[PDB]
C-alpha cells in the first residue's frame, strides 16, 4: 500500500555525516512532496524540510538549514536527506512524511503517509553484542498457574533490539520494557504469562535479535 | 515561525468521557478563508498519523468521534468517546506557511479503574553467575495508576545502590502500566546473601506487595 | 491525427502590453567581476543590446542588498 | 553567504552608458538591507547615489529591494510587508524632492507567490500600494541543481506558471486594483540555470511559452534573468556570442505586436498565441496577424487557420537547432539557416518563407514557429 521506507538504524561517530534513505511506494512518487521530521528521544517533534521530486523546490528549517541536505531520486523512487557535523543534538529519530498533490508550494497543506524513523546515534563509543539470559524459578513450577516467565539482554551497543518469545507465537502477554543506559551500555528485559499447562511439556523459547553485532539468539527456558 | 503552543501538556481523561485538546497559535492560520491547523497522533513507539487537516476535516481511516474545530488562531481538538487506544500524545501542526511550525505535544492517559501490581520476583540465571555477575529482576505489571515504589531488601536490608527502572507506556489494550525493577551485584556479594525481597508500594494495597526467594533454590 | 483546426478570437484586444514587454536583467553580482567595466564596454555586446531595444534593463539579484554605493571608490 | 561589496560612481557611469548607447532604460535596484535601529532603511545611501545620479542628469528608474521574502534566510533579518512599504514611501518622497520628480518606482521583486511570498505582497500593496508605478514579482519554473530534459518539455511544468499569475493578480486585486504586474526577473531554473538545458534550443519551450501567457493574462512586462551573466539562463554566453533564446527573443521582438488576441486547439502540448503583428516592421501592413506555436509532441502537426483567414499569404518563421546536440544545441536555424551575427557589429537579416496561400502550417516535432498572416485586415489591429 502506499508506503515510505526508511533505512536501517545507524551508529555513526561525532563531526562525520550520515545518509538517511526513505523509498517510497504505492504512488506516482513525483507527483507529491516529501517532508522531513525530527524527534529528540521522547523530547517533541519538528520539521526540517520538504522537497517536491519532479521540480526540486526545496525549503528548509531555519534551524537545520547548515546541517541537513534533503536530494530525491525520480529513477529509483527514492528520497534522500544528509546531515552534517553530528553532535548529540543530532541523536534522534527521523521521520520522512508525504502528502503534497502537486508541483507547487501553496499544494502541500498537511502530511498524509509517514516513515517508520531512523535512529540516529552519536558517540564514538563501541558496539557490543548482548548477553542474553533466561529467566524462571531455577526449574519451572507447573504451580505456578500462569507461568510467567522472562527474558534479559545485558550489556549491548548500540540500540536496538528485536524481543519475540516463540517465534513471533506468544502475543498479547508480551511486557518488553523500555532499555536503560547504563553509561556505555544498554539493558532492558522483557516478561510474557501463560497457563499452567504449557510450561511442563512445551518449551518456552524467547529470540532475541541485535542487527549491529550480527548476533541472533535463542534461549530456551529451563 | 508561527509559535505553536498546546495548552494541556498531559491530560488524564475517563473511558467514555469526552477529551478536549487546545492548540494556540503565533499571527494567525487563515490564508483565504481556509484554517491551516493539523492534528497528528505519535502511537507510544510509532509515527504520528494525520487526524485532521485544514482545521476540521477528518482523514481516512479516521473514526468519525475525532473532531476539529476553531479558526484563526484559537483550535481544539475533541474525542468523543474515549476509548484505550487514544492513548497518545497529540501534535498540532501549522502548514500556513513555510516554516512548518509543531506544537509541544498534549498526552492523554485514560482514567481506567484502580489495579493491583502483578509483581513477580526473578534469580540470577546459571550462565549469567558463571560470568562473573548476578541481577535479580523484579516485574510489577499491569498496574494504575502509574505511581509506585520498589524497595529492594537484601537479607532484611534495603539495597539504595545498584538498581535499574523502566516503566512502559500506557498500554493500548488493558489501559495499565507496567514496571521492570533490576537490581545487579557482583560475585561476593550475590553468594554473601541468602533472601532477597522485593517489594513494591502502591495506592491499591494497604500496605506493601513483597515477592522474595532464597539464595537456597534449586 | 496529425489534422489540427485552429479557431481564433480577434474581435477585439484582450490586452495591451508594452511596447518594453520583453525585457532584460543584469545580475548585481556582475558588478563585483574586476572586469565589468571592460565587458559592458565592448562593441559587440552593446550592437546584440540595442537589437533588443525597446526595453528596460534591470540590474538586480540577490547582490542587490549587499551592495553599497562609495563615491570615494573609483 | 554574501558579503557586503562598495561600487563607485565609475560603475554607475559604465551601467548608465551601456544602458544609454543600447537604447534600453535602466532601472536600478537599491540596498534595502541598510537598517536604522528602529529597523526602518537607512535612506542617506540611497540619497548620496539620487544626488550623483541628478548631478549627471541621468534617466533610471528605481527599485528597493530584491526578493524580501529571502531577507531572513540571506541576511538573518525579518522585514514585514507593512515596513518594506513604509520603506518604499520614504524612498518615494525622496524621488519627488529631486531633480527627476517623475521618475517611476517598482516594487517589491518577491518570489514566486508561496502562502508566506503572498502574504508579504499583500501587506505591502497595502502599506506602499499607492507609491508603486507596477507591481514586480519573480518567476522560476525549476530548480537549476536538479532540472531534467524532460522537465523542460513537459506540458504539466510549463502549466503551473498559469497558477502563479493568477494567484498574483488575486492579490493585487484585493489591494491595488488595475495596478500594472510585471515580471521583474524571470527564468527557466534558479540558482544559476540548469547547465547544458537554460542556455540551449531547448529553453526557448518556457521562454517562448511564458511569453506568451504572461501577454495573455495581464502581464505587461517580463524581464529575463540574465541577459549577460554567469548563470546558464543568460540570453549571451560569456564569448558575447548569442544563445538561442537571444534569437528568439530577437525574432518576437521583429514580428510580435502590442496588442494581444487569442488562438485555440479544438481538441496541452500544442500551445498556441495569438497578436497583432508589430507594424513598424516594413514587409507588413495594419490589419496584419502574428500566430505564434510550440509543439511538444513528438511528431510534426500541420496547423490549418479559420474562416476568413484560410486562404491568406502567410509567412512561416521556423526555429530548429542545428544538429548534432538537437534541442541542447546551442545554435539555431531559421528556415533551415543557421543563424549567426554578421560581424560584432551586424545582426543578420531575419528572413521568412512565404507559404503557399491555402496549404496547412507545418510544425515539426518538438519545434516554435512565427507565422505572419498578410493581408489580414484584421479590425483591431487597425
Ligand atoms: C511518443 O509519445 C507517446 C505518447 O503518445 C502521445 O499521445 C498521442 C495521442 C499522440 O498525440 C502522440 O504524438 C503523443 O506523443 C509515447 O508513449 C511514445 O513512446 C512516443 N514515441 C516516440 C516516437 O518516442
Ligand atoms: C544611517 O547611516 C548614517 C551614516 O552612516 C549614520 O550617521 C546614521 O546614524 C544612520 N541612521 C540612523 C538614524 O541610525
Ligand atoms: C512590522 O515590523 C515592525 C518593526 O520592523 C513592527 O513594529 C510592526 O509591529 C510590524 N507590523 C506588523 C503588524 O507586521
Ligand atoms: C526621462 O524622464 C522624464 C521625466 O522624469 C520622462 O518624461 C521621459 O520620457 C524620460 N525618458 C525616457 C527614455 O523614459
Amino acid at each position: 500500500q502506499v508506503q515510505l521506507q526508511q533505512s536501517g538504524a545507524e551508529l555513526a561517530k561525532p563531526g562525520a555525516s550520515v545518509r538517511m534513505s526513505c523509498k517510497a511506494s504505492g504512488y506516482t512518487f513525483t507527483n507529491y512532496w516529501m517532508h522531513w521530521v525530527k524527534q529528540r528521544p521522547g523530547q517533541g517533534l519538528e520539521w526540517i524540510g520538504y522537497i517536491n521530486p519532479t521540480t526540486g523546490y526545496t525549503e528548509y528549517n531555519q534551524k537545520f538549514k547548515d546541517k541537513a541536505t534533503l536530494t530525491a531520486d525520480k529513477s529509483s523512487s527514492t528520497a534522500y536527506m544528509q546531515l552534517s557535523s553530528l553532535t548529540s543534538e543530532d541523536s534522534a529519530v527521523y521521520y520522512c512524511a508525504r502528502g503534497g498533490a502537486g508541483y507547487d508550494y501553496d499544494e502541500d497543506y498537511a502530511m498524509d503517509y509517514w516513515g517508520q524513523g531512523t535512529s540516529v546515534t552519536v558517540s564514538s563509543a563501541k558496539t557490543t553484542p548482548p548477553s542474553v539470559y533466561p529467566l524462571a524459578p531455577g526449574s519451572a513450577a507447573q504451580t505456578n498457574s500462569m507461568v510467567t516467565l522472562g527474558c534479559l539482554v545485558k550489556g549491548y551497543f548500540p540500540e536496538p533490539v528485536t524481543v519475540t518469545w516463540n517465534s513471533g507465537s506468544l502475543s498479547s502477554g508480551v511486557h518488553t520494557f523500555p532499555a536503560v543506559l547504563q553509561s556505555d551500555l544498554y539493558t532492558l528485559s522483557s516478561s510474557v504469562t501463560v497457563p499452567s499447562s504449557p510450561r511442563p511439556s512445551e518449551t518456552v523459547t524467547c529470540n532475541v535479535a541485535h542487527p549491529a553485532s550480527s548476533t541472533k539468539v535463542d534461549k530456551k527456558i529451563v | 515561525d508561527i509559535v505553536l503552543t498546546q495548552s494541556p501538556a498531559s491530560l488524564a481523561v475517563s473511558l467514555g468521557q469526552r477529551a478536549t485538546i487546545s492548540c494556540r497559535a503565533s499571527e494567525s492560520v487563515e490564508y483565504f478563508g481556509t484554517s491551516y491547523m493539523n492534528w497528528y497522533q505519535q502511537k507510544p513507539g510509532q509515527p504520528p498519523k494525520l487526524l485532521i487537516y485544514l482545521a476540521s476535516i477528518l482523514e481516512s481511516g479516521i473514526p468519525a468521534r475525532f473532531s476539529g474545530s476553531g479558526s484563526g488562531t484559537d483550535f481544539t481538538l475533541n474525542i468523543h468517546p474515549v476509548e484505550e487506544e487514544d492513548a497518545a500524545t497529540y501534535y498540532c501542526q501549522q502548514s500556513n506557511e513555510d516554516p512548518y511550525t509543531f506544537g509541544g505535544g498534549t498526552k492523554l492517559e485514560i482514567k481506567r479503574a484502580d489495579a493491583a501490581p502483578t509483581v513477580s520476583i526473578f534469580p540470577p540465571s546459571s550462565e549469567q553467575l558463571t560470568s562473573g555477575g548476578a541481577s535479580v529482576v523484579c516485574f510489577l505489571n499491569n498496574f494504575y495508576p502509574k505511581d509506585i515504589n520498589v524497595k529492594w531488601k537484601i537479607d532484611g536490608s534495603e539495597r539504595q545502590n545498584g538498581v535499574l527502572n523502566s516503566w512502559t507506556d500506557q498500554d493500548s489494550k488493558d489501559s495499565t502500566y507496567s514496571m521492570s525493577s533490576t537490581l545487579t551485584l557482583t560475585k561476593d556479594e550475590y553468594e554473601r546473601h541468602n533472601s532477597y525481597t522485593c517489594e513494591a508500594t502502591h495506592k491499591t494495597s494497604t500496605s506493601p506487595i513483597v515477592k522474595s526467594f532464597n539464595r537456597n533454590e534449586c | 491525427q496529425d489534422v489540427v483546426d485552429l479557431d481564433f478570437f480577434t474581435q477585439e484586444p484582450l490586452h495591451l502590453v508594452s511596447p518594453s514587454f520583453l525585457s532584460v536583467t543584469i545580475d548585481a553580482n556582475l558588478a563585483t567581476d574586476p572586469r565589468f567595466l571592460i565587458l559592458l564596454g565592448s562593441p559587440k555586446l552593446r550592437t546584440l543590446a540595442r537589437g533588443l531595444s525597446p526595453a528596460y534593463l534591470r540590474f538586480g539579484g540577490t547582490k542587490t542588498d549587499f551592495l553599497i554605493f562609495d563615491p570615494k571608490k573609483e | 553567504k554574501f558579503k557586503n561589496s562598495t561600487y563607485s560612481r565609475s560603475s554607475v557611469d559604465v551601467l548608465y552608458t551601456f544602458a544609454n548607447c543600447s537604447g534600453l532604460d535602466l532601472i536600478f535596484g537599491l540596498n534595502a538591507l541598510l537598517r536604522t535601529a528602529d529597523l526602518q532603511w537607512n535612506s542617506s545611501n540611497a540619497q548620496l547615489l539620487l544626488d550623483y545620479c541628478s548631478s549627471k542628469g541621468y534617466n533610471i528608474s528605481w527599485e528597493l529591494g530584491n526578493e524580501p521574502n529571502s531577507f531572513l534566510k540571506k541576511a538573518d533579518i525579518f522585514i514585514n510587508g507593512s515596513q518594506l512599504g513604509e520603506d518604499f514611501i520614504q524612498l518615494h518622497k525622496l524621488l519627488r524632492k529631486s531633480t527627476f520628480k517623475n521618475a517611476k518606482l517598482y516594487g517589491p521583486d518577491v518570489g514566486q507567490p508561496r502562502r508566506k511570498t503572498a502574504k508579504m505582497l499583500k501587506s505591502f500593496l497595502k502599506a506602499g500600494g499607492e507609491v508603486i508605478d507596477s507591481v514586480t514579482w519573480h518567476h522560476y519554473y525549476l530548480n537549476g541543481r536538479t532540472a531534467t530534459r524532460e522537465d523542460f518539455l513537459n506540458p504539466d511544468v510549463l502549466d503551473i506558471f498559469i497558477s502563479s499569475v493568477q494567484k498574483v493578480f488575486q492579490v493585487v486585486e484585493s489591494t491595488r486594483p488595475g495596478k500594472k504586474v510585471w515580471l521583474g526577473e524571470t527564468s527557466s531554473a534558479y540558482g544559476g540555470g540548469a547547465p547544458l538545458l537554460s542556455d540551449t534550443f531547448a529553453a526557448g519551450f518556457m521562454w517562448l511559452d511564458k511569453l506568451g501567457l504572461s501577454a495573455r493574462m495581464g502581464i505587461e512586462v517580463v524581464m529575463r534573468q540574465v541577459f549577460f551573466g554567469a548563470g546558464n539562463y543568460h540570453l549571451v554566453d560569456e564569448n558575447f556570442d548569442p544563445l538561442p533564446d537571444y534569437w528568439l527573443s530577437l525574432l518576437f521582438k521583429k514580428l510580435v505586436g502590442t496588442k494581444v488576441l487569442m488562438a485555440s486547439v479544438q481538441g496541452r502540448k500544442l500551445r498556441v498565441y495569438l497578436h497583432c503583428t508589430n507594424t513598424d516592421n516594413p514587409r507588413y501592413k495594419e490589419g496584419d496577424l502574428t500566430l505564434y506555436a510550440i509543439n511538444l509532441h513528438n511528431v510534426t502537426k500541420y496547423l490549418r487557420l479559420p474562416y476568413p483567414f484560410s486562404n491568406k499569404q502567410v509567412d512561416k518563421y521556423l526555429l530548429r537547432p542545428l544538429g548534432p546536440h538537437g534541442l541542447l544545441s546551442k545554435s539555431v536555424q531559421l528556415n533551415g539557416l543557421t543563424l549567426k551575427m554578421v560581424d560584432d557589429q551586424t545582426l543578420p537579416p531575419l528572413m521568412e518563407k512565404p507559404l503557399r496561400p491555402g496549404s496547412s502550417l507545418g510544425l515539426p516535432a518538438f519545434s516554435y514557429s512565427f507565422f505572419v498572416i498578410r493581408n489580414a485586415k484584421v479590425a483591431a489591429c487597425i
